[PDB]
């Protein structure tokens, strides 16, 4: 006999515990694994796989139409669209980045965000997105915008531009359910010059918006998401 | 490992920022492609996004109960909840089952955490000590009718017994038919045209089976059990769009009717901040 | 002078040009091909019709117009009644294969319009009904005709909501399947290759259908003034690499 | 030290340290190259 | 080591006991620079002085209680202490507190000891065996409403089922944003007007659930829990004036006004020995 | 099963002792340290830093 | 005395564990084995001899 | 270990399925003594139907 | 490790891998072959 | 012998044994020599 004391937390169960248990199926042999296209690793693969935004969030029930955002012939110096980056709430928050990053606690990285163009071939159109870093307000017209980080993107045969939201920060992390100290900028869009439709065309043109994460993102401490619930245990 | 490398200025005919989404593909597109960059490293691994570790901590998977009293005069032990079962699923509680459900296939062994506590809600002298025995059916087995019945005698099944207000702990391989669960399927049993529709249909591994071994004391006894299940050694294989609806049903996709609208409506424009 | 825009496929006894691709996809990286023995299990020799089922069949075409929701099919389905294919189909036990989908919408430099052409392993439908309800068989089989998404609730059929992608999942989302768009200032046509994704080496080809082909418009048809406000969609599909095996009387299925 | 016969028995797996995403983000049939022109 | 080395008589030009304080250094004078020393050694090594040692204890940091009774009919178990919360902070507790605010950045990693011990103030037949369930719901998490929530599940949060009476113990990694936790802060959450000033914008790492997982017996029992932290590999930067005054709120400096002299009254003159 | 007595103090909880413990966030990875001036390690090394003593208590 | 911690599980009885224990009578023994015909090693042994069906059920 | 092998078609003097039950042995046939099979592998090893498992819990 | 001194305290034994079925299914005096006649 | 794979579940660290206290008692910029004047 071997004398032992043993220390507090013993009998503790800690859901995140990783030991040994004896197998109540001694012996027992598994089907053998065939080989299935597709398996994951990480959940950093995944979420660098980009996805539709709903950015045209006004409407009043959920609808196909809360992917486009619209735009307008002859509108010259105005604004397209705006949003915040608190990628766990608001338009984000459906994407499969969101619901991802909905799963940790804190987020670090780089940002993906890229526009297709979808008017007719014979359209044309100069459109400024704007990053703003955190620290000032939403630009309210194209010369504030402007003055952060922002890319011309002229509209052409190559369908989609990319923008990147570089990570600017002081703290290396941020948290992912929406803080303030925390927080990280805007994204605005503008007309350059105007979007011009050619003859027999008409009325407003569409673009699809995209997110992904950069190689760059780091996410860390899992937790809840506040994306699914229930009252009573389901049955069959 | 490099996070960003240095970069700077750029004139070029070779643009990495115009691509074409129309192909399916993601093109890598990084910080320094467009801005001027300075280096900067990771100082990270992506260690706690492993699919072992995303889907391998115990969650709550069920709870069921239980109760010791005297069976005299009753004719229906399952009914008095004399002894229970759950007939083994992990599309019960929605916790998990999100998790879960952002793969396809999946495969992995299970290790169970048991945890029984017990209940007196109604004057008793004191606590009674209880011990649990948990009994695992497997689906063409004689299955317990009674609360002291010769299946219980669990001769080829393996039980566990453990006291009430402890804990029962054990791992099971991986007992899939095939070579990974499958965590959607889009065919039925047979060829019918009533036949059911769903999983539902193929996760039918039988149910697990508790009881209180002890007689019945002068008061009643409540006894509540809860299964936890962690997943350990995690293969996962084809990812898909997350959960957005509410559930309705243990194996089936469908969400209720009159839902709410899951995407949040702006408080002002498409303009707003 | 090779552009990602023009390609040609050649399968069987059937040729397909396209002089404005937008590349093609292979799901998830993989082409497919047969099914190697130490994957194996039932000891039967399985039968590789080869170019008498690996040619393009031609489904009907659809309409979009500027009401339509988007329409589903299922795979082998779809093809339950195309030449050989389907009667190798109903005459054996179990069965195998992948395909090389084709999906086409031309218009004119006038038009706007964006389509999401994308493939979903092991599409489990909803019931609209809620609950527990079932999605009949008949319902899942809609054979050459598909789902069409803006049709009515029926009973015992699926739910038929665009944004919730048949299953309580959003459209947004759909592109973390193998996908492609059609977008007709850019592209006329979409490809996909499909491998055989199963958790079985060979299963049931009635009993089971292992992938949904989904055409959505997500920007709606815009045409040129006075111009028909609509453009037909065609889908033509061919099964690749596929394999017969336990083969006997004949299959009777529902409806 | 594994204390069981079985293998369902040990811990947690260890990280896959795999890491691939362009089976999801480039399943396309021809390579692009990032700066080369998306369609030719 | 030699703690004094032998020194004889002086008479020299060179005295290293005048100097000039308004430099700001503490020039390094001893015995022997001033009077006849022997040599003696130090025997000594200053172990238990380290940082490491120094909050290398555990400290007690927070007190709560929950008790069991039937919910039937509250309408606010939070309320009712049906279940409770820690917004775990460590300005709590003064005793650890002033020991901590000894330095200006801290960095380490926490050892937590949760005792749980219960009372039955009136009248109850028997002590009944309750088992706790303290679960860290990270901020952006979904909060106990109830106190048999879906949220109970944690399915992705840490969570510990120990016995009343028994302790828990685990510990956790530095979970801090930055690279060290900052005891002070001079700043705000933004450039605003009204925005709070302190560290208790910084310290916002949400909050601890405790619960008892038991249904109520016949009696009402009274859970108080206690959790103690012990800090593991210690880094701390920039010593600072140990704090004089009385505390008066979780992360922020103030005193409280008409507090009393800090510094003992002479019963005497400056003269006095 | 390997066969063993346990002795008194077993159960304790004792402010002082020093042993391992499980992880609760197994596999997190914590920020980099970043290098910041003035590095304590010992009380000895601050009270050799000479402070003012309020000698005149008279008040 | 060794520092020990017990886990979730400890004091169950499973019935299919496979573990050590004591011997009641220590030092005792068996008696020798003789050779016997017969020996059977696996289950799959045995069910590969025929049987006969009662194929005509329909008394 | 192979389950089956691979075999083909066959018009033989040597006919496997033929026997005589009366010996009172149960000749070892396999499937590929009379349909055409493909090779597959056991995959497994009987570990469960061990005596000492049988009768071990 | 054996704890304990006896043998009969040891745990289970390890699988026969022995496997001979012929005992049973071919207790034939004259050896059958396969493909050859049964009665000559 | 760690039990656990984390490193944040190791006992306490061991001592500094570093111990420099020029950083907080002598910063000055022109190093002072005990015994030469302060003030040149
Ligand atoms: C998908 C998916 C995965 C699972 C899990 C299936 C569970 C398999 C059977 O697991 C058990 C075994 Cl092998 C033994 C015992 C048991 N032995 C003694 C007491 O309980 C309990 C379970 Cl759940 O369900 N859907
Ligand atoms: C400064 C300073 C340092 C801290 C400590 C912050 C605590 C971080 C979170 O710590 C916990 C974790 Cl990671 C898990 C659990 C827990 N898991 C299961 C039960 O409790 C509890 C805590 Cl406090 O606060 N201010």
């Amino acid at each position: 006999g071997l004398p032992t004391t043993t220390l507090p937390g013993s009998g503790q169960f800690l859901t995140t515990d990783d030991r040994q248990s004896p197998s109540a199926l001694p012996n027992y042999e598994p089907t053998p694994r065939i080989h299935i296209p597709g398996k994951v690793h990480n959940l950093l693969e995944i979420i660098q796989v980009d996805t539709l935004i709903p950015m045209n969030n006004t409407h009043t029930k959920d609808e196909v139409n809360s992917y486009l955002i619209p735009l307008n012939a002859n509108r010259q110096n105005e604004q397209v669209f705006g949003t915040n980056l608190f990628i766990g709430d608001g338009v984000f928050k459906t994407t499969l980045l969101g619901e991802i990053v909905q799963y940790y606690t804190h987020w670090s990285g780089s940002l993906r965000f890229s526009l297709m163009y979808t008017g007719p071939a014979l359209s044309s159109a100069k459109l400024i997105l704007a990053y703003t870093p955190p620290g000032a307000r939403g630009p309210q017209d194209r010369r504030e915008a402007m003055l952060g980080t922002h890319v011309v993107w002229d509209i052409g045969l190559q369908s989609t531009i990319v923008m990147t939201i570089p990570w600017t920060s002081g703290v290396q992390f941020r948290y992912t359910d929406p803080d303030t100290y925390t927080s990280a900028g805007f994204l605005s869009c503008w007309y350059q010059t105007s979007l011009i439709l050619p003859p027999e065309t008409t009325g407003q043109v569409y673009l699809l918006s995209f997110i992904s994460a950069c190689p760059d993102f780091k996410l860390r401490l899992m937790k809840d998401t506040q994306t699914i619930s229930q009252t009573v245990a389901l049955t069959e | 490992t490099v996070a960003s490398i240095s970069s700077g200025p750029k004139h070029t005919q070779k643009v990495p920022i115009l691509t074409a989404n129309e192909t399916g593909a993601t093109m890598p597109v990084l910080p320094s492609d467009s801005i001027e960059t300075r280096t900067t490293y990771m100082h990270f691994n992506g260690s706690e996004t492993d699919v072992e570790c995303f889907l391998g901590r115990a969650a709550c998977v069920h709870v069921t109960e239980i109760q010791n009293k005297d069976a005299t005069g009753i004719d229906n032990h399952r009914e008095a909840k004399l002894f229970n079962d759950w007939k083994i699923n992990l599309s019960s509680l929605v916790q998990l089952r999100k998790k879960l459900e952002l793969f396809t296939y999946v495969r992995f062994d299970s290790e169970y955490t048991i945890l029984a506590t017990a209940s007196q809600p109604d004057s008793a002298n004191y606590s009674s000590n209880l011990v649990v025995q948990a009994m695992y059916v497997p689906p063409g087995a004689p299955n317990p009718k009674e609360w002291d019945d010769y299946t219980w005698q669990s001769a080829s099944n393996p039980s566990v017994f453990f006291k009430v207000g402890d804990t029962s702990r054990f791992s099971v391989p991986y007992v899939g038919l095939a070579s990974a669960y499958n965590c959607f399927y889009d065919g039925y049993s047979h060829d019918d045209a009533e036949t059911q529709y769903g999983i539902t249909v193929l996760n039918h591994m039988g149910s697990m089976a508790f009881r209180i071994v002890n007689e019945h004391d002068e008061h009643k006894t409540l006894v509540k059990i809860r299964v936890y299940h962690r997943a350990k050694h995690v293969e996962a294989w084809i990812p898909r769009a997350p959960r957005a609806l509410p559930y309705t049903s243990i194996g089936r996709t469908n969400y209720p009717k009159n839902t709410e609208p899951v995407i949040k409506k702006r408080k002002g424009d498409i303009k707003s901040y | 002078g090779y552009s990602d825009r023009v390609q040609q496929i050649t399968l069987g006894n059937s040729t397909i040009t396209t002089q404005e691709a937008a590349n093609a996809v292979v799901c998830y990286a993989e082409w497919p091909e047969y099914l190697p023995d130490v994957d194996a299990s039932d000891v039967n020799k399985t039968s590789k019709p080869d170019t008498s089922v690996c040619r393009f069949y031609t489904l009907d075409s659809k309409t979009w117009t500027t009401g339509s929701k988007g329409w589903c099919w299922k795979l082998p389905d779809a093809l339950k009644d195309m030449g050989v294919f389907g009667q190798n189909m109903f005459f054996h036990s179990l069965g195998r294969s992948g395909y090389t989908v084709h999906v086409q919408c031309n218009a004119t430099k006038f038009h706007s319009g964006c389509l999401l052409v994308v493939v979903i392993p092991e599409h489990q439908l909803a019931s609209h009904e809620g609950g527990n309800v079932s999605v009949k068989y008949t319902f899942t089989h809609p054979g050459e005709r598909g789902i069409d998404l803006s049709s009515a609730n029926e009973v015992g059929g699926p739910v038929k909501d665009v944004v919730y992608n048949m299953n309580g999942t959003l459209l947004g989302n759909l592109l973390i399947f193998p996908h492609q768009f059609i977008n007709l200032r850019t592209n006329n046509t979409a490809t996909i290759v499909i491998p055989y994704i199963n958790s079985v080496p060979i299963d049931s080809m009635t009993r089971h259908n292992n992938v949904s082909l989904m055409v959505i418009p997500i920007a709606p048809l815009t045409v040129p003034t006075g111009a028909t406000p609509s453009l037909p969609i065609t889908v033509t599909i061919a099964p690749m690499c596929t394999e017969f095996s336990g083969i006997r009387s004949k299959s009777i299925v529902p409806q | 030290i594994n204390y069981y016969k079985d293998a369902a028995s040990t811990s947690s797996a260890g990280q896959s340290l795999s890491m691939d995403p362009s089976k999801f983000t480039e399943p396309v049939k021809d390579l692009m190259l990032k700066g080369a022109p998306a369609l030719n």
